C-alpha cells in the first residue's frame, strides 16, 4: 500500500555555491533538497557514497558566505547595502531550519531574523509586505504573478515562520498572536481565490495551524481535477507546485484516500528537476518526497493484547503483540480440557489456533498386520511342529525372516534340519547347523519367498530331553527384513491352545493366578486335627463361615453367591456378616469340583485372596 | 555460538542437557547476553529464556525435559546473541524411540567410486564388530539403489544375504544387474547419479538387528 520513491538515478545534475545571495541560494537550495531526499530514502548505496562529503563541504562553504552576508539586523538580501528583502528572509529561515539536521546553524540568528520581521516588516491586520521584491524573480514559482499575490506571500512567510516556530518559541513569545492573525487574515479572504496555488498555499497556511474544518475541506476536494492534482493555465511547474503544497497538506492531515492518487501522478510525471526559474517547484517536490518517507502510509497498527480466561482461574494469563512481534509465536501448554474464554484488544489482526493431542482406542486395529501366522503343534519323545505363513498383501513378498524359540527343554530333531536347510527356498545358517544339539533353544530360519495366495508351510520334529515341568510356551515370529515394527508373534504350547498363560480378566484389569484351583484330597487323613493345626501357619490369614445361595457362569469364570454366617478368623476387611458375596474363580476350576448351593464351606486363605476394588 | 548436546539422539522422557559457548570474533570468551529457542519439528517455538554469559567464563549448561507427547522428528535449537537478532546458530537433535543397539555394522566400498565400464561390478566389503572390540557371526542383507537427485529407487534384483564368519563379509553388484534395473540401457547416461548400500545385518541369537547405510 506504498508507492516506491525515485531510484534517483538520473539525479546527478544536482552545483557549487557561488555570486550573490541570491545566486548562492540558487546553488544551495537543490543541491540540500537533493541531500535530504537522498538521507530520507536511503539510497546512498547506489548513488556513490563519495559525493555525500562535497556535497557536505559545498553547502557549508554556502552556508559560512550567507552567514557572511546576514546583515547587523539578522536580516538576509542580495546585497547589505540593499534594503533586506521579506521574501528572501523568509526563504533563508527555511533553509536553515531544513539544514540545521545536516549542519549547524546558529539559532540565535533565527530569532533575531523573526523578531526583525515581526517588528516592522508586517501590517496589524496580518498581512506580510514585502519591501524590496528580488531583483531575478523569474525563479520564485507563483510569486511572480501579480494576482493574489498577497495572499500567496502571506501564507509563504507564514509556513516559514510555523516550521520555524518550535525552534524559537522560547525566544520569541509574539509569533504565536502573529500566526493566529495570519490564519484569520488568510481564512477571512479565502472565497476570493482562485488560483489553485495561492489556494494551496492557504491552505496549508490554515491546515499547519489547524483551522482547516467545514466547508473547506470539501472545496479542496472538489477542486481537484482527476482526483490528482491541482493545475492553472500557464506553466506547469506552479500545477507541480500546488500539488506539492497540496499533498504536504493532505500528510499534515493524515488523508490517507488522497496520498497514493497523487504521489503516483507525480511518479508518472517524471519530474528530475533543474531547468530555468524552476527552483520552488524543485525545492518543494523533492521536501515533499523526503517527507513522505519516515512516515511511509501503510498499516503497521499491530497492537493486540490479548488474555486467556483460563478454567483453573489460578490468575489471568495476557499476552501482547506488536509489530516488531508479529512473528512471534507463543505457546501455552495445558493439562485440562475446559472451556476458555479468549479476550482480544488493540488495533490490528490475530490468529488463535487450538490443538489437543491425546491417546485413542483402537479401532480393531491388529498387531499382526499384512502376515498370517497359524503355529502349531501336535504329538506324533516326538513333537511334528509345522507353521504355516502368508502374505496379506497384493503381490508375493519379499525376503522375510522366520525366527524360531524353543520352548523349555525342547530342541529340534537334527535329521530333518538337514533336508530343511537342502530344500529351496529355505536356508538355515550353518553355524546354527552345526552345534545342534541339545545346545540350541533358538532357531532361525530364513525364507527367500512367502507365498501371498496359498500356505505353502514347513514341519519338523522337536524331542525332549529334559523333562521339566512348567514348561516356558515358546514363540514364533515372522518379519520381513526392511523393517521391524511391523511383524507378528504367535505363541505354542502343548497343552494350552495359544499358550497366552491364565489371565483372569475383569473389564480392562487383568491379573494372573498361575496356580492349582485346590488341594485333591481323597478324604484319606480323617484326623481334622492336624489340618486345623497347620491352618495356623503365618501364610492364612482369614478363615470364613461360607454358605453357597446361587451359582451363576461367566465367559472365562464363574462366580457364586456366597452368605456369610461368621468371621473365624479377622480378614483385613468389613466383617459385614449375613450379606450375599461374590467369589470369582477360573472356569477351569469348575471341572475340578463344583460347589452345591445350600451347603456349609470351609475356607481359608491369604490377603491376595481378596482381589478387586472395594 | 557453538551449541553442544551430550547426545545425539533422545527418547520422549528424558531430559535433554546442552551448552552454549560464547565466543567473539577473535575466539575469546565474552560477556554477552543470549537468547535460545527450541523448536518442535514442525518449527514451532516450545521454549525461551535469557541467559548472560557474564563471569561464567563463555559457557553457560542448561537443561530441558522433553514432554511426553512429542512429536518426532529432527528438533532444533536456534541460539542468537542479543544485540544482532538476524543472525542464528543452530543444531539438531533427533527424538526417536530406540534402545540403544549392541554391535556397529561398518560398509566400506573397495574404491569410494564405481567405474561405469568396469566390467567386474562394485565391491563393498560389510563388516560388524561388537561395540566393546568383539567379532560378530550372523547374516547381514544389502540392497543397492541409484541415487538421482532426491528420488531413491531400488534394484529388485540385488538383494543378496551373504553370512559373515569372523565379522566380514563380501557381496558385489554385477553390471548386469546396474544396467537392467534402470531403464536406461546406454550405460554412459547413467553417470552422475550415485548409489547407496543398505545393509541390516542379525545374529544368529536373532535377538538383536542393527541397520547401518553408506
Amino acid at each position: 500500500m506504498t508507492e516506491d520513491a525515485v531510484d534517483a538515478e538520473r539525479l546527478k545534475h544536482l552545483v557549487t555555491p557561488s555570486g550573490c545571495g541570491e545566486q548562492n541560494m540558487i546553488g544551495m537550495t537543490p543541491t540540500v533538497i537533493a541531500v535530504h531526499y537522498l538521507d530520507e530514502t536511503e539510497q546512498w548505496e547506489k548513488f556513490g557514497l563519495e559525493k555525500r562529503q562535497g556535497a557536505l563541504e559545498l553547502i557549508k562553504k554556502g552556508y559560512t558566505q550567507q552567514l557572511a552576508f546576514r546583515q547587523p539586523s539578522s536580516a538576509f538580501a542580495a546585497f547589505v547595502k540593499r534594503a533586506p528583502s521579506t521574501w528572501l528572509t523568509a526563504y533563508v529561515v527555511k533553509v536553515f531550519s531544513l539544514a540545521v539536521n545536516l549542519i549547524a546553524i546558529d539559532s540565535q540568528v533565527l530569532c533575531g531574523a523573526v523578531k526583525w520581521l515581526i517588528l516592522e516588516k508586517q501590517k496589524p491586520d496580518g498581512v506580510f509586505q514585502e519591501d524590496a521584491p528580488v531583483i531575478h524573480q523569474e525563479m520564485i514559482g507563483g510569486l511572480r504573478n501579480n494576482n493574489e499575490k498577497d495572499m500567496a506571500l502571506t501564507a509563504f512567510v507564514l509556513i516559514s515562520l510555523q516550521e520555524a516556530k518550535d525552534i524559537c518559541e522560547e525566544q520569541v513569545n509574539s509569533l504565536p498572536g502573529s500566526i493566529t492573525k495570519a490564519g484569520d487574515f488568510l481564512e477571512a479572504n479565502y472565497m476570493n481565490l482562485q488560483r489553485s496555488y495561492t489556494v494551496a498555499i492557504a491552505g496549508y497556511a490554515l491546515a499547519q495551524m489547524g483551522r482547516l474544518k467545514g466547508p473547506l475541506l470539501n472545496k479542496f476536494l472538489t477542486t481537484a481535477k482527476d482526483k490528482n492534482r491541482w493545475e492553472d493555465p500557464g506553466k506547469q511547474l506552479y500545477n507541480v507546485e500546488a500539488t506539492s503544497y497540496a499533498l504536504l497538506a493532505l500528510l499534515q492531515l493524515k488523508d490517507f484516500d488522497f496520498v497514493p492518487p497523487v504521489v503516483r501522478w507525480l511518479n508518472e510525471q517524471r519530474y528530475y528537476g533543474g531547468g530555468y526559474g524552476s527552483t520552488q517547484a524543485t525545492f518543494m517536490v523533492f521536501q515533499a518526497l523526503a517527507q513522505y518517507q519516515k512516515d511511509a502510509p501503510d498499516h503497521q497498527e499491530l497492537n493486540l493484547d490479548v488474555s486467556l480466561q483460563l478454567p483453573s482461574r489460578s490468575s489471568k494469563i495476557t499476552h501482547r503483540i506488536h509489530w516488531e512481534s508479529a512473528s512471534l509465536l507463543r505457546s501455552e501448554e495445558t493439562k485440562e480440557n475446559e472451556g476458555f474464554t479468549v479476550t482480544a484488544e488493540g488495533k490490528g489482526q490475530g490468529t488463535l489456533s487450538v490443538v489437543t493431542m491425546y491417546h485413542a482406542k483402537a479401532k480393531d486395529q491388529l498387531t499382526c498386520n499384512k502376515f498370517d501366522l497359524k503355529v502349531t503343534i501336535k504329538p506324533a519323545n516326538t513333537m511334528i511342529l509345522e507353521i504355516c505363513t502368508r502374505y496379506r498383501g497384493d503381490q508375493d513378498a519379499t525376503m522375510s525372516i522366520l525366527d524360531i524359540s524353543m520352548m523349555t527343554g525342547f530342541a529340534p530333531d537334527t535329521d530333518d534340519l538337514k533336508q530343511l536347510a537342502n530344500g529351496v527356498d529355505r536356508y538355515i545358517s550353518k553355524y546354527e547347523l552345526d552345534k545342534a544339539f541339545s545346545d540350541r533353544n533358538t532357531l532361525i530360519i530364513y525364507l527367500d519367498k512367502v507365498s501371498h495366495s496359498e500356505d505353502d508351510c514347513l514341519a519338523f520334529k522337536v524331542h525332549q530331553y529334559f523333562n521339566v515341568e512348567l514348561i516356558q510356551p515358546g514363540a514364533v515370529k515372522v518379519y520381513a527384513y526392511y523393517n521391524l515394527e511391523e511383524s507378528c508373534t504367535r505363541f505354542y504350547h502343548p497343552e494350552k491352545e495359544d499358550g497366552k498363560l491364565n489371565k483372569l480378566c475383569r473389564d480392562e484389569l487383568c491379573r494372573c493366578a498361575e496356580e492349582n484351583c485346590f488341594i485333591q484330597k481323597s478324604d484319606d487323613k480323617v484326623t481334622l486335627e492336624e489340618r486345623l493345626d497347620k491352618a495356623c501357619e503365618p501364610g492364612v490369614d482369614y478363615v470364613y463361615k461360607t454358605r453357597l445361595v446361587k451359582v451363576q457362569l461367566s465367559n472365562d469364570f464363574d462366580e457364586y453367591i456366597m452368605a456369610i454366617e461368621q468371621t473365624i478368623k479377622s480378614g483385613s476387611d468389613e466383617v459385614q456378616v449375613g450379606q450375599q458375596r461374590t467369589f470369582i474363580s477360573p472356569i477351569k476350576c469348575r471341572e475340578a469340583l463344583k460347589l452345591e448351593e445350600k451347603k456349609h464351606y470351609l475356607m481359608w486363605g491369604l490377603s491376595s485372596d481378596f482381589w478387586g476394588e472395594k | 555460538l557453538f551449541i553442544q548436546t551430550d547426545k545425539t539422539i533422545y527418547t520422549p522422557g528424558s531430559t535433554v542437557l546442552y551448552r552454549i559457548f560464547t565466543v567473539n570474533h577473535k575466539l575469546l570468551p565474552v560477556g554477552r547476553t543470549v537468547m535460545v529457542n527450541i523448536e518442535n519439528p514442525e518449527g514451532i517455538p516450545v521454549k525461551q529464556d535469557s541467559l548472560s554469559s557474564q563471569n561464567q567464563l563463555g559457557v553457560l549448561p542448561l537443561s530441558w525435559d522433553i514432554p511426553e507427547l512429542v512429536n518426532m522428528g529432527q528438533w532444533k535449537i536456534r541460539a542468537y546473541y542479543e544485540n544482532s537478532p538476524q543472525q542464528v546458530f543452530s543444531t539438531e537433535f533427533e527424538v526417536k524411540e530406540y534402545v540403544l543397539p549392541s554391535f556397529e555394522v561398518i560398509v566400506e566400498p573397495t574404491e569410494k567410486f564405481y567405474y561405469i565400464y568396469n566390467e567386474k561390478g562394485l565391491e563393498v566389503t560389510i563388516t560388524a564388530r561388537f561395540l566393546y572390540g568383539k567379532k560378530v557371526e550372523g547374516t547381514a542383507f544389502v540392497i543397492f539403489g541409484i541415487q538421482d537427485g532426491e528420488q531413491r529407487i531400488s534394484l529388485p534384483e540385488s538383494l543378496k544375504r551373504i553370512p559373515i564368519e569372523d565379522g566380514s563379509g563380501e557381496v558385489v553388484l554385477s553390471r548386469k544387474v546396474l544396467l537392467d534395473g534402470v531403464q536406461n540401457p546406454r550405460a554412459e547416461d547413467l553417470v552422475g547419479k550415485s548409489l547407496y548400500v543398505s545393509a541390516t545385518v542379525i545374529l544368529h541369537s536373532g535377538s538383536d538387528m542393527v541397520q547401518a547405510e553408506r
